[PDB]
């Protein structure tokens, strides 16, 4: 069934899972055109397929020129999105396969389910979650290659860096989904809490700075206290 | 014309025969069934006094042999049989029609509702639906499940209608994924219409069946049976001209005879909202749209 606050542990587990978030697949801004109407023009987009329990992150860049010529580009991101997956599904030896997929769009369900018709050992669920990965674009190194792209390309990151050396599989996604809520709060301020101390910086190879285990508490506190405040300046608390 | 007549009605039974019913009290003297229109199925059904439980009954086409009803009461129901000897049946026959022991079909001259339920109903094509074979008549009930049901227990006893599956590979094409699922005309005209029914009209048959296997004994995987196939025939965008005005008319007479407050159960709201309003023959059941929605408005 559906993924939510009671069953949360199991994403921890060692049964092989993937998030799958399509929230910037289809991405556009929208413009005036000479005549005063309105017209979208697409960018670059991304899938957003993570493992939750290694933290690889498999981010397919969705190229504009996927969507020329088509119609109800809404509704073909699905697929597309759908389509891709079970690519990078049939792409994988067996025993690398998934045994769940979680979408965190209910839309996403049918689309996959129809690719994945042949796989029928793979369960495909929702959630109740509001998880905020549609903040992915907010992590500098990941907007960079997406916008960077000229063809479809998959990149492979590590979304934790070797967080997992120090700590569990549960922690590491908290922290992230801690960091991707206050991202998507208010980026300015958590971009600015991440880097405030030119002293801490980012390896070439890891998305997020190099925090000790003490600055990581500092972070993820400073993090919390953006996430309430941005409450109140919301509803004025 | 043709006869159904009763060996003597034991147990309080309401009978159904078609769209009409009747009452039959506890021995009371009842002798069956006259005036029958022959080129039709039947259906002659049941409904017992103590135990409203279990709906039954009885398909069968006159024109296939001499059928009789005769209570069982070590199995507790009403049994229909045949007689091979055709002297003895007609002379039986004869006796009740002259002692006027039989009630009379009730047709009236300028009434074709059966006609229009039953136009592509075949009884060679039900007897495949319900297996028996050493019979030439077919029983159906409330209880019993189909072929799809059970993949979801007893095999000889089920209702083998042509399994619908909108997310199975016999309907989505590799490669076409999106464009098969939500526009049905492949799996519609290729694998059901070219490969399973080989024509409309068979496929009308089961549409027409399960419809009236539903409503006559609440007989809940011939309702989803009878959705399915409207609901693979409005998804689809490609529909031959011939089929689409002949749904209409099926579905009109279907939605005219269905009880007024039978509707809350026998009637999906979602696939008649999609099938009237969403879906690719939206506007082409126009017939159907308009008792549907002067009659149910409420479901829409
Ligand atoms: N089984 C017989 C009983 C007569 O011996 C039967 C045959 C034909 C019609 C009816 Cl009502 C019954
Ligand atoms: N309900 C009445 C007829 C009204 O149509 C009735 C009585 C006796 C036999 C049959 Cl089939 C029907």
């Amino acid at each position: 069934g559906a993924m939510n606050s009671s069953n949360y542990a199991e994403l921890f587990n060692n049964d092989i899972k993937l998030f799958v978030d399509d929230t910037n697949v289809y991405r556009v801004t929208v413009h005036k055109t000479f005549e005063g109407n309105v017209a979208t023009k697409a960018i670059n987009g991304c899938i957003f397929t993570l493992n939750p329990k290694t933290g690889h992150l498999f981010l397919k860049i969705i190229h504009t020129s996927v969507w020329a010529g088509q119609k109800r580009l809404s509704q073909l991101a699905k697929w597309k999105t759908a389509e891709e997956v079970s690519a990078l599904v049939r792409s994988l030896p067996k025993e690398e396969q998934p045994k769940q997929i979680i979408v965190t769009r209910k839309a996403m369900l049918d689309p996959l389910e129809v690719h994945m018709l042949d796989f029928p050992n793979i369960a495909i669920r929702p959630t109740e979650l509001r998880l905020p990965f549609s903040a992915a674009m907010s992590i500098d190194k990941l907007s960079d290659v997406v916008m960077k792209a000229t063809e479809p390309q998959m990149v492979l990151f590590n979304i934790y860096d070797d967080w997992l050396d120090r700590i569990s599989s549960y922690t590491a996604f908290s922290r992230l989904t801690l960091l991707l809520r206050a991202l998507k709060t208010n980026e300015e301020s958590a971009k600015m809490i991440l880097l405030s101390d030119p002293t801490i910086t980012i390896k070439s190879y890891h998305l997020w700075p190099s925090f000790t285990d003490e600055q990581w508490i500092t972070i993820e506190s400073q993090m919390r206290d953006l996430i309430l405040t941005e409450y109140g300046r919301k509803y004025n608390v | 014309m043709n006869t159904v007549p009763f060996t003597s009605a034991p147990i309080e039974v309401t009978i159904g025969i078609d769209q009409y019913s009747f009452n039959v009290k506890e021995n009371q003297p009842f002798h069956g069934i006259k005036d029958i229109p022959i080129g039709h199925v039947h259906v002659i059904h049941f409904q017992h006094a103590d135990n409203s439980s279990m709906r039954y009954g009885y398909w069968f086409d006159c024109r296939m042999g001499n059928f009789y009803i005769q209570y069982d009461p070590k199995d507790g129901l009403y049994k229909m049989m045949e007689e091979r000897d055709g002297a003895k049946f007609e002379n039986i026959v004869h006796n009740f029609k002259e002692r006027q022991m039989m009630v009379s079909y009730p047709k009236i001259d300028e009434d074709d509702t059966w006609y229009n339920l039953t136009e592509f109903v075949q009884m060679d094509k039900i007897r495949k639906i319900v297996r028996k074979d050493e019979n030439q008549f077919s029983y159906v009930d409330s209880s019993m499940t189909t072929v799809q049901e059970n993949e979801l227990s007893d095999p000889a006893h089920s209702l083998n209608y042509t399994v619908i599956n909108f997310k199975s590979r016999e309907a989505i094409r590799p490669g076409h994924e999106m464009e098969d699922f939500l526009d049905k005309s492949y799996y519609l005209n290729t694998v059901m219409l070219q490969g399973i029914f080989k024509n409309s009209s068979n496929y009308f048959g089961e549409l027409q069946f399960a419809f009236l296997n539903a409503m006559f004994f609440g007989n809940y995987g011939s309702s989803l049976q009878w959705h399915a196939m409207i609901e693979l025939i409005c998804s689809s965008a490609t529909v031959p001209k011939h089929m689409l005005d002949k749904l209409d008319e099926i579905l009109y007479y279907q939605i005219k005879t269905l009880p007024e407050q039978y509707s809350d159960i026998l009637l999906n709201e979602r696939v008649w909202n999609i099938c009237l309003y969403s879906s690719f023959q939206k506007n082409s059941l126009h017939n159907t749209e308009k008792i549907m929605e002067n009659k149910y408005p409420e479901l829409l």
